[PDB]
């Protein structure tokens, strides 16, 4: 009935240019592929051409030549619309998270999507419109001062990269690869060794440590993205929270808040020199597989006798942040251009290995 | 063009490897001297995968022998080939690890480490194209476990899309002859199961039992032993210097083998053994070699296969033999035993086919199996660690060296996690 | 004049090339160095051989052909062979390692460093041809190169030629017997290929020619050089029409004109009617009628699949050496009586037939008996969709669990791509449901 692991898929809107450049051929060209049916469902390259009377006959056994019904039914416990705001985004989307985290539970969102999706918008936004990171925060400071009273709460941030199968610190650079190894705590505490922690005292300081973060992401030129992350970025809050003046002791209790950006899969094919640049894109495909293997594993009952966590240093860093005592979502960001056309259609498949619900 | 380098550490990888490389220069028919004095030429057509030329028509094995005293070195260079590998490539220390896995680690290996390093670049960077590495040593013992799997570490680190295969020795519950093997075998497998891609996992007890009852030698010693390793170690890799009908590299065996990325221990066997009165008695044939190679006692690791299920098995038959034959041997051992085979996989076995038998043979295979039942040789290892854990019973010689006890912990931990996931496909749907 | 540009790809292709060129050398009369001594004992001047050969001035006879292999072994057997002056040097092979079977590594990591070379040799041999006719591929499913390559060589092949005839001459991976553990990955992936790229593909399993050569040949222990043999006179039977005069001539435009009725349909099955021995050469006659029987017969079908399970589309008789029309008249109307061999109910005419008065060549120290008449069968039929069903089978089983994908995409390829392919063969697998059911 109930399952920890979520999924919530984000249509982006088309943008003034794509809009009028594709438009013409409707009235390149976009062909939207998305077509959201339900707010649990939604249609992937429907067959929607007005003028598809005369090749309709070929799926009847007439002739051959066209009879792939390339027609999709996707399934999610969650979509969001190209005219769904920010505020829409996140009232469903991360306050439970939250609610969880100021309970004593971890709680852990994923960002994925391919280049030109609207990622980042979902995730940072802009100035004028902050994206779910800055409600995130903005929603956990003022409980916290509203619950100032009878509980004294403490902050804590990190912010590393995996890169490689190799864990950086973003916040603290110039630190040696080899000292920072995943340390599984007697306690169920992942604890990540020489990781620097910092103690923002309100959310602009937070968005300081994340662009300072943000400047030290490894980060290449390739295809048509002009900058392409190539590290799985994970960002850690850790709230600390103890009771000020009813049992005065060293009893406490800690949680965690994870946000994790996920580097977007990527056909070796794009890549024609390669070299460097074709190795890191295998690791962030393999470590997307270990990813998938968990999560699935983390919705089939049968499969629980053992989760590979072991596969992947993002894997093995979440052993204890995707179960279910954690309240786990996934943010999967597309879009209706037909530019990305394949992309999408791989990223929604990504989606679907989540919980895969055969019933349309 | 696919050139293989070998790295050998310790007493016992250093033997192996004096045996293993007497037993390739006689099939490529290269003399102690180095010459060549050979009689086809199809042993000179691909030697270059394991020998450099050198001006006077010689060849200098690609070898790297790796210690921590100079006993083993002197024995080495003193015996029947010792003057044929390179003088330069012998980089040894004084002070030996004494059967201490942290010495080997971190504190004496550190300092041999670079020098040994500048010897592996160096023979790499004069590789046309580097297959991959081959490392021989043993996880039970001391200089051997610890310089192997740092090597492994930093080579993967320095050579990350390159093929590290391993032959391990793994310590016996019953043969043993040093006290802290426990500690050492789970410090070692805590570090190999991340830094490679093949691990052969040979144990001294396997090999007793195939002297003793297949061989019907009396007294046994460590050269037949060294002599069915390398006859393990030559078929391996028999497809990358001779022709052949099935053609099969290290990475076709690493592909088709491993079906996740930490389930690759595997379980060695070469197929025609036999005492020497008992050879006239039988007629050498594939599905003799077939039933000697699936046969439970043939193999190398002490690990019966009938306690488990093959996740995956690789067959490679030299000599001149049908493929008809081959594939109908191949789908009759998997029909007969089903039972001992993973129903998710429909053909579990991985098949290559040389021309060129081993010199004196009509035909021979050598087998690699991939199955779960070699969880409980790391059972057993772990069964013994914690009771020496819980205790701390010579923990001291380790934290005296810079080493803490998380580091065992962990290391424990990552074995119970092998064997979860080996259990998990012991049982499947 | 006529020409056809061979292709072998992987190991099984550059094989079974070897037994075509040693066929075609045989028939020719061309010395393995190249030279003809009939233009000299005689003085030549009026022969056919130009379809599979080119001429240079010293009298040297250099095939059309490109070997191609990720690894060295094979083609440098071939060059220190027999046949070690026949072929031009430009036999192409990487200096590196070879696929280690797996599609990934072979059409998007490793493949990419050899494809520029493959592609300049065939258009410097295009440019020599004067009325190229099209392309012989010959490859394998199950493997790594042969699957990968192919896909990426016949997608620049599609993309330069386009409108040239391409056929495949594949092997595909049998029912039970299977020499990899990743063959079906690699056969699911090289749907995409063979469906949207070729224009006609010819596949044969390995259980089927080994029951052949048991049953028919009496051979209890084949090699894979009976296998290419066979294969070889069946595309020596598929290109004589181009070679030697024959009554009904039958070209490559015409025998896929006449067998392919939809563009996807292009899945034939091909038969060798007198496999046999010397020994049971006797005692039979060997007419027009029985061979015509015997490449009906589900025994004889070189795909383990059973015709009697679907309906014959089209078939396509191609009958070498002592032949009148009138004899093949006869035994069409003895097939076409039969009720156990179904046909659609649009094909009414069912049959093609071509005859050519060149007879079989029989290779030296090999195993068929030397025939006075021959006929290949090449039959468009519904029932080969079961041989696919079963592959399809084996992916899933392991695809549920994700089995050996961490190799795949750790080489440039993406995970949606697995999936893809599945719903393409499926597609395919309907198509051949929706063509054999009776006009409404
Ligand atoms: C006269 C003769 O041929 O007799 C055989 C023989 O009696 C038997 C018993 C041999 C013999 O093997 C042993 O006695 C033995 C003892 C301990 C460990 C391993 C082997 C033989 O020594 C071993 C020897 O093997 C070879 O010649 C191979 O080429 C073998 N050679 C070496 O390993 C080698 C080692 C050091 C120096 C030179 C060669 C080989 C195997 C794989 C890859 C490369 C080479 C063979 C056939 C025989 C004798 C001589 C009795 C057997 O071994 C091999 C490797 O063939 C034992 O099982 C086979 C079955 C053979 O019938
Ligand atoms: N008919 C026939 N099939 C062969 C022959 N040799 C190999 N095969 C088939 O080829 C398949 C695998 O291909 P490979 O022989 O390994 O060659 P490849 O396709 O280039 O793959 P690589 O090993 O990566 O080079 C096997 O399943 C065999 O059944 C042959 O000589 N004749
Ligand atoms: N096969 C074989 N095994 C050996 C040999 N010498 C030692 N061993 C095994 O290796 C273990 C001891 O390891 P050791 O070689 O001393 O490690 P090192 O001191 O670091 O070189 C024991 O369990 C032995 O069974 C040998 O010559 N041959
Ligand atoms: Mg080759």
């Amino acid at each position: 009935k109930q399952s920890s692991i979520s999924v919530a898929v984000r249509v982006r809107p088309f943008t003034e240019a794509e809009s009028n450049r594709l438009v013409k051929i409707d009235n390149g060209g976009l062909r939207k592929i998305i077509n959201v049916v339900d707010d649990r469902m939604l249609i992937f390259d429907p067959p929607e051409t007005n003028p598809l009377t005369k090749m309709q006959r070929n799926a009847f056994p007439n002739s051959f030549k066209g009879s792939r019904i390339r027609e999709h039914r996707f399934v999610f416990d969650r979509l969001f619309d190209e005219d769904c705001t920010q505020d829409q985004v996140y009232r469903n989307t991360t306050q439970p998270l939250l609610d969880s985290v100021l309970d004593g539970y971890n709680a852990t969102v994923f960002a994925y999507g391919a280049t030109g999706c609207g990622k980042t918008h979902t995730i940072s936004g802009t100035p004028e419109d902050p994206g779910v990171i800055f409600l995130t925060m903005k929603e956990l400071y003022n409980r916290i001062e509203e619950l100032k009273d009878t509980k004294i709460i403490d902050i804590s941030l990190s912010y590393l990269e995996i890169y490689n199968e190799t864990i950086r610190d973003l916040l603290n650079p110039m630190t040696q690869c080899k000292n920072l190894v995943i340390r599984e705590d007697a306690n169920n505490k992942i604890s990540v060794s020489n990781l620097s922690r910092h103690r923002p005292n309100s959310v602009e300081e937070v968005m300081q440590l994340i662009l300072e973060g943000n400047k030290n992401r490894t980060c290449s030129p390739t295809e048509a993205n002009a900058t392409s992350s190539r590290s799985h970025a994970v960002l850690q809050i850790n709230v600390i929270q103890k009771d000020r003046t009813g049992d005065i002791t060293e009893e406490h209790t800690f949680a965690t808040l994870s946000i994790i950006d996920l580097a977007g899969s990527e056909r070796a094919a794009a890549t024609k020199n390669r070299g460097a640049r074709l190795n890191e894109g295998a690791n962030i495909n393999k470590s997307l597989l270990a990813l998938g293997n968990c999560i699935n594993a983390l919705c089939d009952p049968r499969r629980r006798n053992h989760v590979p966590y072991r596969d992947s240093k993002l894997t093995r860093l979440l052993k204890f942040s995707l179960g279910g005592n954690c309240k786990t979502v996934m943010i999967v960001c597309v879009s209706p251009s037909s530019q990305h056309y394949d992309e999408t259609l791989n990223t929604l498949k990504y989606a679907d290995r989540a919980k895969e619900i055969k019933t349309k | 063009m696919r050139e293989i380098v070998h790295i050998q550490a310790g007493q016992c990888g250093n033997q192996i490897g004096a045996k293993f490389w007497e037993v390739i220069s006689d099939e490529h028919g290269i003399d102690p001297t180095g010459s060549y004095h050979g009689d086809s030429d199809l042993q000179l057509e691909r030697i270059n995968v394991y020998y450099n030329e050198a001006t006077g028509n010689k060849y200098v094995p690609r070898a790297i022998l790796v210690d921590l005293e100079p006993g083993t070195m002197d024995s080495v260079r003193s015996g029947p080939f010792g003057q044929i590998f390179r003088p330069d490539n012998f980089v040894f220390g004084q002070s030996g690890a004494g059967n201490n896995w942290a010495k080997g680690h971190y504190t004496e290996g550190a300092e041999l480490v670079d020098s040994v390093l500048d010897v592996v670049r160096k023979e790499s960077e004069s590789c046309d194209c580097l297959q991959g590495f081959q490392l021989t040593h043993s996880l039970g013992g001391g200089t051997g476990s610890g310089m192997g799997t740092l090597l492994i570490s930093k080579i993967r680190e320095e050579y990350p899309d390159r093929i590290m295969n391993t032959f391990s020795v793994m310590p016996s519950p019953k043969v043993s002859d040093t006290v802290v093997e426990p500690y050492n075998a789970t410090l070692s497998v805590h570090q190999l199961v991340e830094n490679t891609d093949e691990t052969y996992c040979i144990d001294n007890e396997a090999l007793y039992d195939i002297c003793f009852r297949t061989l019907k030698l009396t007294t046994p010693t460590y050269g037949d032993l060294n002599h069915l390793v390398s006859a393990t170690m030559s078929g391996v890799t028999t497809c990358l210097r001779f022709p052949g009908q099935l053609n099969a590299d290290l990475r076709k065996l690493a592909v088709n083998m491993v079906p996740f990325p930490r389930l690759h221990f595997f379980m060695p066997g070469f197929a025609p053994l036999t005492s020497r009165g008992s050879q006239q008695y039988r007629a050498l044939t594939v599905p003799e070699l077939t039933q000697q190679m699936f046969d439970s006692k043939n193999m190398m690791a002490a690990c019966d296969p009938r306690h488990g299920r093959y996740l995956t098995v690789a067959a490679i038959f030299r000599g001149r033999m049908s493929m008809k034959e081959v594939d109908e041997q191949m789908l009759n051992v998997q029909n007969k035993n089903s039972s001992y085979f993973v129903e998710w996989i429909p053909n579990n076995v991985k098949t290559a086919v040389c021309d060129i038998p081993p010199r004196g043979l009509k035909m021979s295979a050598t087998f690699i199996g991939n199955s779960t039942a070699i969880q409980e040789l790391f059972k057993r290892i772990s069964e013994q660690f914690t009771a020496m854990f819980r205790r701390k019973a010579f923990l001291h010689w380790y934290t005296g060296e810079g080493m803490d006890e998380m580091e065992f912990t962990e290391a424990e931990s990552n074995m119970n996690d092998l064997v979860s996931e080996y259990q998990q496909y012991q049982d499947a749907t | 004049m006529r020409e056809c540009i061979s292709i072998h790809v992987g190991q099984a292709g550059v094989q079974i090339g070897n037994a075509c060129w040693e066929l075609y050398c045989l028939e020719h009369g061309i010395q393995p160095d190249g030279q003809m001594p009939s233009d000299k004992t005689i003085g030549g001047g009026d022969d056919s051989f130009n379809t599979f050969f080119s001429e240079t001035g010293a009298g040297k006879h250099v095939p059309r052909a490109v070997f191609v292999d990720l690894e060295p072994t094979v083609i440098d057997e071939v060059r220190t062979g027999t046949y070690r002056q026949l072929f031009h040097p430009e036999q192409l092979i990487t200096g590196k390692e070879d696929a280690a079977n797996n599609y990934a590594r072979g059409h998007y990591t490793i493949g990419k460093e050899i494809i520029d070379l493959v592609l300049d040799r065939i258009r410097k041999l295009a440019d020599q041809c004067t009325g190229l006719q099209g392309f012989l591929v010959f490859h394998s499913f199950g493997g790594g190169t042969g699957s990968g390559f192919t896909s990426l060589l016949m997608e620049r092949l599609s993309v330069d030629y386009g409108k040239k005839s391409k056929l495949e001459f594949s092997i595909y991976p049998a029912p039970q017997v299977s020499t990899a553990v990743v063959e079906p990955y690699n056969s699911i992936l090289t749907t995409h290929t063979t469906l949207e790229h070729s224009d006609c593909a010819f596949m044969v399993d390995n259980e089927a020619i080994y029951d052949i050569c048991r049953r028919n040949l009496d051979i209890e222990r084949p090699t894979y050089t009976n296998l290419n043999r066979l294969i070889s006179q069946i595309v020596s039977s598929i290109t004589a029409s181009l070679r030697f005069d024959g009554a009904l001539n039958v070209d490559l435009t015409e025998f896929q004109t006449n067998l392919v009725p939809y563009p996807r349909i292009h899945f034939p099955l091909a038969t060798y009617a007198p496999v046999i021995s010397a020994e049971k050469a006797y005692h039979e006659q060997l007419s027009v009628a029985e061979i015509t029987n015997a490449c009906f017969e589900p025994a004889n079908q070189m795909v383990k699949c059973d015709p009697r399970h679907g309906k014959y589309m089209a078939c396509c008789l191609l009958y070498r050496g002592d032949v009148v029309p009138k004899d093949v008249n006869a035994a069409i109307a003895t097939i076409k009586t039969k009720r156990s061999i179904q046909f659609v109910d649009w094909c009414p005419t069912g049959f093609k037939v071509g005859i050519n008065y060149q007879p079989p060549t029989v290779v030296p120290g090999g195993d068929l008996a030397k025939v006075q008449r021959a006929v290949c069968m090449l039959s468009n039929t519904t029932a080969i969709a079961e041989a696919w069903a079963r592959l399809d089978h084996k992916f899933d089983l392991m695809y549920a669990k994700r089995a050996f994908v961490h190799w795949y995409v750790g080489e440039g390829m993406e995970e949606g791509e697995f999936s893809e392919a599945r719903e393409d063969m499926a597609a395919l697998e309907k198509d051949y449901e929706e063509v054999g059911v009776d006009s409404v």
